[PDB]
């Protein structure tokens, strides 16, 4: 159970490399007992450990214009509302009362949806670009 | 140029289209919406029907009205403005006050 | 190559046709200048069978059974009629029906690599009365589409479809949504000829997304619908993979699947392959690059007559025929005449009179598209509607675009089939009321005075 | 805004939709059902046809009515409310009490 | 509720459907038949056309009538019973005595 003992069984199974022993002993600590570890081909000569915290998933912004930190090339929203639509968004008809209510609140909004079609996306692009509501989809 | 609609015809111009303030807030994008509202520009001499005297149409110039913008409604270019031509029947209602 | 033995004008068209001794193809063939015509027509028959190029041998020279023969030839009318041994068209193992890869290989493909044939447009052919039932043959076709749509198996008429607006660049799920919207309208769709695995909208996601859109549209309309996946690929096993995937993707509606093959760029190998594992599904022939052959910009390859008449032979459940209202002349490659040739099993072509017992019907697929109101005129000229639409704004400049207009022009036939024409079903069906309202470009004159009986204020 | 329909036209607003009490008990989901009933908001001055005097329409403001909700009925936005506009012939019957 | 059909309209309810006594004996299954016979529940004030006086309709409440159960009849839900609304011209005959 101790970090040292785990680092040995790591080292032995690795065929006597202390680096992986330390690295795996570090990973096991930082991710916690319920955490998950994976291994993949790197690029540099060194081994490296990346730890992700909270929730992460492989979906990006639906348009570049949502980029509000173009120095980073990224979107960040603070205290955002989150709308969870288990559907296509196709018409702003669907959004109007929500966007007004979010606009009433003045907080930014993140949309996570099955899809956001050009009409809705374009309308969000105009309203976000012109600063009426901060929105990402 | 002024124009005289030759009885039952009415000439109007439509109000603003796709008002950029949906719910007073969201600057809506285009939705191919067209306003059913217009201003009465010219009114014909009256109604020729029934061999009665030509009774006038009840709308007058400067009336603001709701009209059915159907395929029967034509449109024309005058003084480079767009205008619309319709029967009295194609007008649905008058915008009062 | 060679003309000796390949000239066999002594063959009687009666025993060839009614005796069924040969498949008989009528070509409007013109040689290049200075070549002997009969030699070219006979030499073209060699390309239309054994090849027989420079030399043929079987350890002891000669080869003489495989030859397809000219049996009528006439230089000044550009006529080249070639009779093909039935042994040329080897039987497919799935059904015992001849591989149409051979037929194209021997008519409008590798045989056309002959250069001194300037063109050899086949205007008509015949296929032996009996062995016709053992031509590749469309084990699914309009008649089976009727069955899965719940229509009667006789004169189930127009299976309505579209070319998705606005054609290319529409991403898979917008494309699937345009299919959904269209399927809130009508019945049938295809992928576009570039919309294979090309990166703008690959097949798998599109067909997965389009299949969902079909089920959604079905659930929201209460009627079955169909999609034609572009299986056309450079690898026949990727074609099979696309075909299997679409069937597996539509699953409970796998019988709803159509298989779009851009058969001219795909070749008849792709067609023959898409007919093989998929006999219970609709092979949709499509006409990429067809300007090289069928269009008036060329005299080579197929006429639209044989293009689609061979789609019967292909087991292409349907084929892009051109445009349903065909100009200049009829019988000679008219889509209207083709719609007879494909949908009525007893018809006259411009050189051959043929029955189609046992082998089953083929479906004309219409590009460009009549409005919902002109089509009951085509139906009245065709005496049926047993075709598929696959067109854009010409049929789908409806007030609801691809949507309600695509329901409307199905019911436009149904009224014609009731002998009422479309006026009645526009009184019955709102989409047709909106269709008379959308298509006054024909509506107010092809079927008289709807405006008072149909709809209310301004229709 | 108040509106005056320009003879023979009638304007209403629809009653509640998809009332959630089928048999008075079960909360229905959506079945795309729509109520054929509405309340009369304004009534035109009368009927102009046949050279006769413009006789009044029989409905009056505050009437509740059954109407044919067919393609002749149009719909419009007022005070951000929806409203409906129809001929008298589209109203089928008057609902008392 | 009581309802007054508003001129030319008549309200009926259909008689029994698919009488289970074919030839008075054989119990027919469902055979898509619908009775052309119904009982008149309410009758409109009359016919307004042609500028004549509003003469009454010829049917009266409690008449039993054969009607064209065709595309012209329309139907509504009242007191949870179904009823049908049609023109007088939908009614083909009175089965009297």
């Amino acid at each position: 159970s101790d970090s040292k003992a785990i680092a040995q069984v790591g080292t032995i199974s690795a065929n006597s490399d202390e680096t992986v022993g330390k690295l795996i002993a570090e990973a096991m600590d930082k991710v916690g007992k319920e955490g998950v570890i994976t291994v993949e081909d790197g690029t540099g000569l060194q081994d490296e450990l990346d730890v992700v915290e909270g929730m992460q998933f492989d979906r990006g912004y639906l348009s570049p214009y949502f980029i509000n930190k173009p120095e980073t090339g990224a979107v960040e929203l603070e205290s955002p509302f989150i709308l969870l639509a288990d559907k296509k968004i196709s018409n702003i008809r669907e959004m109007l009362p929500v966007l007004e209510a979010v606009a009433k609140a003045g907080k930014p909004l993140l949309i996570i949806a099955e899809d956001v079609e050009g009409e809705a996306l374009a309308t969000l692009v105009v309203n976000t670009m012109r600063g009426i509501v901060k929105v990402a989809a | 140029m002024n124009i005289r609609p030759l009885h039952d015809r009415v000439i109007v111009k439509r109000k603003e289209v796709e008002t950029k303030s949906a719910g007073g807030i969201v600057l809506t994008g285009s939705a191919a919406a067209k306003s059913t509202r217009g201003e009465v520009l010219a009114v014909g001499n009256g109604r020729i029907l029934e061999n009665g005297e030509v009774k006038p149409l009840d709308v007058k110039v400067g009336d603001i009205v709701i009209f059915n913008d159907g395929y029967g409604v034509k449109s024309e270019k005058i003084d480079n403005e767009e205008v619309l031509i319709m029967s009295e029947s194609d007008i649905l209602a008058i915008v009062e006050a | 190559d060679q003309s000796s033995r390949y000239v066999n004008l002594a063959l009687k068209e009666e025993d060839l046709i009614a005796g069924g001794e040969h498949v008989l193809c009528a070509y409007i063939m013109k040689p290049k200048a200075g070549y002997g015509y009969v030699a070219t027509a006979a030499h073209f028959a060699a390309e239309s069978s054994t090849g027989t190029n420079v030399e043929v041998c079987t350890t002891d020279d000669f080869t003489r059974g495989v030859d397809a023969l000219v049996y009528e030839v006439d230089e000044a009318r550009e006529l080249t009629k070639i009779a093909y041994p039935v042994a040329l068209f080897d039987r497919n193992i799935t059904d015992g029906k001849a591989m149409i890869a051979s037929f194209l290989t021997l008519t409008m493909g590798n045989n056309q690599g002959m250069g001194d044939v300037e063109y050899a447009k086949m205007h008509d052919f015949y296929v032996p009365e009996a062995y016709r039932a053992l031509f590749d043959g469309p084990s699914v076709n309009i008649s089976a589409l009727w069955k899965v749509l719940g229509r009667p198996e006789v004169d189930g008429g127009l299976v309505v479809g579209t070319i998705i607006k606005p054609k290319l660049g529409l991403r898979p799920k917008p494309f699937a949504e345009a299919c959904h919207a269209f399927w809130l309208g009508g019945d049938f769709i295809k992928n576009d000829e570039p919309q294979g695995n090309q990166p703008f909208a690959p097949l798998r996601d599109t067909i997965a997304l389009v299949a969902d859109a079909m089920r959604r549209a079905q659930d929201e309309t209460g009627e079955a619908k169909l999609f034609s996946a572009n299986i056309t690929a450079d690898d026949p096993f990727e074609i099979i993979a696309r075909g299997e995937y679409v069937l597996e993707t539509f699953g409970e509606n796998a019988s709803h699947v159509a298989l779009l093959v851009d058969g001219y760029v795909a070749g008849a190998a792709a067609i023959t392959t898409a007919r093989r594992r998929f006999p219970d599904n609709f092979l949709h022939y499509h006409r990429a690059g067809h300007g090289a052959v069928t269009s008036p910009q060329s005299k080579r390859g197929y006429t639209a007559f044989v293009h689609c008449k061979m789609a019967r032979l292909q087991g292409a459940s349907g084929i892009h025929t051109g445009t349903m209202g065909f100009g200049k002349m009829e019988g000679e490659s008219s889509d209207r005449a083709i719609a007879y040739m494909l949908t009525q099993d007893e018809a006259q072509g411009p050189f051959y009179r043929q029955s189609w017992g046992g082998m089953k019907a083929c479906t004309p697929i219409i590009s460009g598209g009549m409005n919902a109101l002109r089509m009951p005129g085509f139906f009245e000229n065709l005496g049926n509607a047993n075709v598929i639409l696959t067109a854009g704004g010409g049929a789908f400049g409806h007030i609801d675009g691809p949507v309600a207009g695509a329901r409307s022009l199905r019911q436009a036939w149904q009224a014609w089939r009731d002998g009422v024409p479309v006026l009645d079903y526009a009184r019955e069906h709102k989409e047709l009321a909106r269709a008379f309202e959308s298509f006054p470009g024909d509506a107010d004159q092809i079927y008289p005075g709807w405006r008072k009986a149909l709809g209310v204020e301004d229709t």
